[PDB]
RNA sequence: AAAAUAGAUGCGUAAGUUCGCAAGAAGCAUUGGCUCUGAGGGCAACAACUCAGAACUGCUUACGGCGGGGAAUCCAACUGUAUAAU
RNA sequence: GUGGAAAUGCGGCCAGGUGACCAAUCAAUCCUCCCACGGUGAGCUUUCUUUUCACCAUAAUCCACUUGGGCCUUUCGAGUUGUUCGGAACGGGGGCUCAAGAUUGAAAAAUGCAGUUGUGAGUUCUAUUAAAGCAAAAACCUGGGG
């Protein structure tokens, strides 16, 4: 079964080019990949549709980036609204 | 045994199933199969989820339905899952009794 | 912590589906809650938790004996 | 249960116990299948089916070229008197 | 087609049609809606309310 | 330890779910025939909304056993006819004035 | 243009490569009939039909259907679209 | 209005639901097909053929009442063909309830047909790509409140 490099991208084949395959694996993997809730504890978040992620247990929606559940954007604002309560 | 529509419609959309049914007279006839729809459920913000004391009446029986089939006789009976009344009931007391708290 | 010699040391129930239930008897002996839970169900505890006048500690966990 | 065959409406005694098998082997009756008469009522312990004996009959009557002449019919549950047109 | 079935409701009960069947004997009677059959197993109390 | 009697819980289950609902008899001890606590309990089968309103300042009142589970304990404290005049002129009194008052979900 | 390849099974499969492929690469091989065997299940206290094997035996290599292959260069990366009527 | 410890059972406005939305697959029935049995009719019949063929039907409507799921309750395993799941409650006992379904019967043998069931297979209907996320609304329903 297992490809020895390309994954997800393996149903691809021989075309798109090798490049944009490991560029579209990152995305593809976190994409598809359950992502923790700290509403539940769980790896629980699946993405239902660009920066859409349901969670498999409680059933809830956070928002969130497309290819992951949070961008390193968001990781500043979080905390900085922390700071300034 | 091949069989055709009866109904003057005669397209395979889901509102126009088919039963294909052997007669008492030894006929096979294609009879309407009902579009049967799914029930009542909780909200689709509360997770949207089939409610357990009601029927899946269609609506053009749920008018001739006693008004028990389609729910439960507890409140929001018809509406919400019983833990979903019980979320609110907790909730409802709860909330009110820190409120009544935050006068002193 | 020190709740962790409880676990060998004594009894302890584990969440809420009856963790609240020893709460009711008062067989509770403390009462850990950690950060995840929601606000409503963390309340609905820590309104037992009240009622029962049981220890409660934020850190869900039920301490019977110890 | 004993088939019966009514031809008193209209060899044939003969040629049904040469050619009847009770297993595999034709003409061969066993006790347990005895046979005889205008009726020629098999008796037996075994499992015919009945239809075997109108067969039997048309296989007669196609040599004796009767058939066009007299058919058989089911007149009870386990008879079969021969007609005619 | 309901099927009253305790003859207490049955005799309470426009024109029937009654039905010798082996091992049965049916009284279907006609009404403005339904059709109601009142079942009725041994013969004795068939004609029992046949002579009715 | 608190399912003391007269105990007033508000019940989260069946029909009277919402219901407010003193504690009558409690036995914390699970029967062979209840396996699990069981308050008595009277409750509001309906809160309050001359003669012109008085129909309107009746209340009902409803006794059952019920699971521990099924009524949520408060901080308040307080034979269907007899436990039905007992908070009703304990209603007319206006001792416990938010007992009277349902919640609103 | 025609021929040619051809199904299935078991083997075997190069360069090059974006490591997915190339690949059905290529390349040999066995295949019928028949009489048997073995394997593979269900429900209690009878049901499939595939695979496998074995003798014996047959061939006139005897339906239909079914890739020809390989080595290179140019162009376009790819699937796609597109001058209906050169 | 009312039973039930519970899941839940029976008897203006406001908010929610049905409408309402997926390829497949899996399962049940449906259907078709096959087989076995049995009947009935027909046909082959030089020879052979316990044989070949056909048929053996069950409408809506209603009434009493196994599989999949949800839930109640009670005291690492669970799970699928498959990418799951579990103290935010898994499993086990009992229960509830939905969705199909089965059987009991009413229809309905006064019909059909012509001079029987069961068993196997197929069909049927009830995730993936996604920077793609896969209509609306009347009707209707139920509630909260009055
Ligand atoms: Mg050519
Ligand atoms: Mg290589
Ligand atoms: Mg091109
Ligand atoms: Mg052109
Ligand atoms: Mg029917
Ligand atoms: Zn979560």
């Amino acid at each position: 079964k297992r490809t020895v490099k390309m994954g997800v991208m393996g149903r691809y084949g021989a075309r798109y080019g090798a490049n944009p395959r490991k560029r579209a694996k990152k995305l593809e993997v976190s994409q598809h990949a359950r992502h923790f809730c700290s509403f539940c504890g769980k790896f629980a978040f699946r993405r239902k549709a660009v920066g859409i992620w349901r969670c498999d247990g409680c059933s809830k929606t956070m928002a969130g980036g497309a290819y992951t559940l949070s961008t390193p954007n968001n990781s500043t604002v979080r905390s900085t609204v922390r700071r300034l309560r | 045994p091949r069989v055709q529509y009866r109904r003057r419609m005669h397209y395979a959309t889901r509102g126009n199933r088919m039963k294909l049914v052997r007669t008492p007279g030894n006929r096979l006839v294609m009879q309407k199969r009902v579009k049967r729809s799914q029930g009542p459920h909780t909200p689709w913000v509360l997770g949207h989820k089939r409610l357990a004391g009601t029927k899946a009446l269609r609506h053009t029986e749920a008018r001739l339905a006693s008004r028990h089939e389609k729910s439960t006789s507890r409140p929001y009976g018809g509406v919400l899952s019983h833990e979903q009344v019980r979320d609110r009931i907790v909730r409802a007391f709860l909330i009110e009794e820190q409120r009544i708290v935050k006068r002193a | 912590t020190k709740i962790q010699l409880v676990m060998k040391s004594g009894k302890y129930v584990l969440g809420t589906k009856q963790t609240l239930k020893t709460l009711r008897q008062g067989r509770s002996k403390l009462v850990v809650i950690s950060s995840n839970c929601p606000p409503i169900r963390k309340a609905e505890i820590e309104y037992y938790c009240t009622l029962s006048k049981t220890p409660m500690h934020h850190y869900v966990l039920s301490i019977t004996d110890v | 249960k004993v088939f019966k065959i009514d031809c008193t409406i209209p060899n044939f005694e003969q040629y049904f116990q040469e050619n009847v098998k009770l297993n595999g082997r034709k003409g061969k009756l066993t006790e347990k299948v005895r046979v005889g008469l205008n009726v020629l009522t098999i008796t037996t312990t075994m499992a015919y089916r009945k239809k075997y004996f109108k067969y039997l009959t048309k296989k007669f009557l196609k040599k004796k070229d009767l058939r066009d002449w007299i058919r058989i019919l089911a007149r009870g549950k386990d008879t079969y008197q021969l007609k005619y047109f | 087609p309901r099927e009253i079935k305790n003859l207490k409701e049955f005799l309470a009960i426009r024109c029937v049609k009654v039905k010798h069947n082996p091992a049965q004997t049916k009284f279907k009677v006609r009404c403005s809606r339904y059709l109601y059959t009142l079942v009725v197993a041994d013969k004795k109390k068939a004609d029992k309310i046949e002579r009715s | 330890k608190f399912l003391k009697p007269g105990k007033v819980v508000i019940v989260t289950s069946g029909r009277y779910a919402g219901k407010k609902a003193v504690i009558v008899q409690n036995t914390d001890s699970k029967s062979k025939e209840r396996p699990y606590g069981h308050s008595l309990i009277a409750g509001m089968k309906k809160y309050p909304k001359k003669r012109t309103i008085q129909r309107r300042s009746r209340v009902g009142v409803f006794l059952r056993v019920v699971n521990h589970k099924h009524f949520l304990p408060t901080r308040y404290n307080m034979s269907k006819q007899l436990v039905r005049k007992l908070f009703q002129a304990r209603y007319n009194a206006g001792s416990n004035r938010w007992f009277f008052q349902r919640l609103r979900f």
